[PDB]
RNA sequence: GUUUAUUAAAAACACAGCACUGUGCAAACACGAAAGUGGACGUAUACGGUGUGACGCCUGCCCGGUGCCGGGAGGUUAAU
């Protein structure tokens, strides 16, 4: 799965590819596609609000079923498909009634496996249940934060959530960041980890590989002039300043979370 | 905009005076809050963006009295 | 065919549903062309130490002759059943019918 | 805020007092519900002078037929359908919704919000001691059973 | 590869890689008086910021100063 490229040229010497032979070679399921136009990090006002965004390959958007609300009807996986939008791979599933959908592909999922959602579903991976029927200690992913919201936690490749406790109406989750968080037990989760766990093992190898992922170069603040960045100035590699964002806020350790609305759900912050 | 529907209170302008009496322009904003008011006559709730003083006015008078004045002014609710 | 000895302890609040559990599992083994040799039901026994802050666990013993796949799905049933505490499956290399 | 009451309030009401409540209590709870109206002199005579007895009789003849539950036990200990697996373990829980409609003739007779569940929504096969608040002091104690069909 | 259009193409910038740090999602952050938008129809194997800069072998001591993080007993301390 992880292949080192031979150094036939610089820019190829350090490339490490993540090759999955089970990904569908061919076109994605057209009914579940739609346009996803690039923004270049610009917003309503046409101004850069997120730096280092722009370019990269054109990408169609795959409508992935995060809700997983086709309860009781079994589905069979037919393809593992590459998704340019997420780090995870997606699986095309066919329900018994003839409906096809895209779901996040869990680790042990391949073509032909059976999945279903609902309260009566089994505890095999790829099945979606409320975290009230899922046993405590189970490894889940695609976790809803509100009942019916859709599933926002543990969606990246190789990620998962551990159900740590169930105090009746709520369930405590250990997130991939190490944070303990309360979630309503009626929220839904898919059993197993997210597949494509070797995604983090890839090495881009060259500047161009990041460029065609839509990532524009980052200029260090200390390389700028004082008018551009709080870092910057000096007759050759001077810093003499506490590291800050381009807008003067201290970076290198300073809590920026200020919600007061969701702290009731956070059992313990990450460490 | 930030206007009380009952009293007509809107942002007024003033100065920030420092200890050195430096004057910088500032706005005084009304204490506005959207609030669903129960209209006993019409068997329904009417949401109004009112200042806190506007709420006190609605308690002093009736809600119907204030709605009549709002209707007279052309203020839609 | 392999001989297994299954001892599983049940929460002493679902004990009145234990007979429902018993015939569900025996049907699974018999349905899969197995055969139950012993089906002793020891009832509500004191534990030697608290398990899940409990005592009085309901012990059920059964010696069966089933194929592997039935046993694993039986163990899976025990694992995901919260009314079952501390199941225990062992090979016995012989059918056992004598009482305990 | 001075307010004149229209019915029995738990901790400050005697159906005719002019207690001094906080503005939020009157504005958001007491007035929008039929419990009190502001104590303007307009209302005070327009309360005391002519209805100091007719709303008293209306409340009393309304407390009657509400204190008349007639649903302390509707038919028997009512048995309600549900979908569940083994070991009890109600898959689809029973809530204030399902209790109300099933206990009555398809929910027409009784409303949905007067169902009190001390144990919360029902999550296991069995009979549970659910309450029923038809009126401000009415506690109907129907036993509801749930069966996995 | 990029750069001072019009005296500087470089050892400068970027870079893949590395590390720290923030961020549990109505994310942080940014643009906006706000609505809203980008981040992202993404979800910690993600995203932002900062420094360093393939790779190899490595990265030692100091928390006194400044900053940041945590604690709150005590002292001081605003409006009221
Ligand atoms: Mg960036
Ligand atoms: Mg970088
Ligand atoms: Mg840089
Ligand atoms: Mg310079
Ligand atoms: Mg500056
Ligand atoms: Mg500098
Ligand atoms: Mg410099
Ligand atoms: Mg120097
Ligand atoms: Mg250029
Ligand atoms: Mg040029
Ligand atoms: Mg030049
Ligand atoms: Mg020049
Ligand atoms: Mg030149
Ligand atoms: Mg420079
Ligand atoms: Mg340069
Ligand atoms: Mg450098
Ligand atoms: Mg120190
Ligand atoms: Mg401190
Ligand atoms: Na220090």
């Amino acid at each position: 799965a992880v292949v080192k490229c031979k150094p036939t040229s610089p820019g190829r010497r350090h490339v490490v590819k993540v090759v999955n032979p089970e990904l569908h070679k061919g076109k994605p399921f057209a009914p579940l596609l739609e346009k996803n136009s690039k923004s270049g990090g610009r917003n309503n006002n046409g101004r850069i609000t997120t730096r280092h965004i722009g370019g990269g390959h054109k990408q169609a958007y795959r409508i992935v079923d995060f809700k997983r609300n086709k309860d009781g009807i079994p589905a069979v996986v037919e393809r593992l498909e590459y998704d340019p939008n997420r780090s995870a791979n997606i699986a095309l599933v066919l329900y018994k009634d003839g409906e096809r959908r895209y779901i996040l592909a869990p680790k042990g999922l391949k073509a032909g496996d059976q999945i279903q959602s609902g309260v009566d579903a089994a505890i095999k991976p790829g099945n979606t249940l409320p975290m009230r029927n899922i046993p405590v200690g189970s490894t889940v992913h695609n976790v809803e934060m509100k009942p019916g919201k859709g599933g926002q936690l543990a969606r990246s490749a190789g990620t998962y959530v551990q159900i740590v406790a169930r105090d009746g109406a709520y369930v405590t989750l250990r997130l991939r960041s190490g944070e303990m968080r309360k979630v309503e037990a009626d929220c839904r989760a898919t059993l197993g980890e997210v597949g494509n766990a070797e995604h983090m093992l890839r090495v881009l190898g060259k500047a161009g590989a990041a460029r065609w992922r839509g990532v524009r170069p980052t200029v260090r603040g200390t390389a700028m002039n004082p008018v551009d960045h709080p870092h910057g100035g000096g007759e050759g590699r001077n810093f003499g300043k506490h590291p800050v964002t381009p807008w003067g806020v201290q970076t290198k350790g300073k809590k920026t979370r200020s919600n007061k609305r969701t702290d009731k759900f956070i059992v313990r912050r990450r460490s | 905009s930030r206007v009380c529907q009952v009293t007509g209170k809107r942002p007024v302008t003033g100065n920030n005076r420092s200890h050195a009496l430096n004057a910088t322009k500032r706005r005084f904003l009304p204490n506005l809050h959207s609030h669903r008011f129960w209209v006993e006559s019409e068997k329904r709730f009417v949401t109004l963006r009112v200042s806190a003083k506007g709420m006190r006015v609605i308690d002093k008078k009736g809600i119907d009295t204030v709605l009549a004045e709002l209707r007279a002014r052309g203020e839609k609710y | 065919m392999r001989h297994y000895e299954i001892v599983f302890m049940v929460h002493p609040d679902q004990s009145e549903q234990v007979p429902g559990m018993i015939e569900r599992y025996t049907a699974a083994i018999t349905g899969a062309e197995g055969k139950i040799h012993r089906l002793e039901d020891w009832g509500r026994r004191q534990l030697a130490y608290p398990i899940n802050k409990l005592h009085k666990a309901h012990y059920v013993l059964m010696n069966v002759e089933a194929p592997q796949e039935v046993i694993d799905e039986l163990e899976t049933t025990f694992r995901f059943n919260d009314a079952v505490i501390r199941s225990m499956v062992m090979r016995t290399k012989h059918a056992v019918t004598e009482a305990s | 805020m001075q307010v004149i009451l229209l019915d029995k309030v738990a901790n400050l009401g005697s159906l005719g007092d002019q207690v001094n409540v906080k503005a939020g209590y009157a504005r958001n709870f007491l007035v929008p519900q039929g419990k009190a109206v502001p104590a303007t002199k307009k209302n005070i005579e327009f309360f005391e002078a002519r209805r100091a007895e007719l709303e008293a009789k209306l409340a009393e003849v309304l407390a009657a037929a509400n204190a008349r539950a007639e649903k302390i036990n509707a038919l028997e200990t009512v048995t309600i359908a549900s979908k569940a697996g083994d070991e009890g373990k109600l898959f689809g829980s029973i809530g204030t919704r399902d209790i109300a409609d099933a206990v009555t003739a398809a929910g027409v007779e009784v409303a949905k919000s007067e169902v009190r569940l001390p144990n919360g929504v029902l999550r296991t096969t069995g009979e549970h001691e659910v309450s029923f608040q038809v009126h401000s002091e009415v506690f109907a104690k129907v036993i509801v059973n749930v069966v996995a069909e």
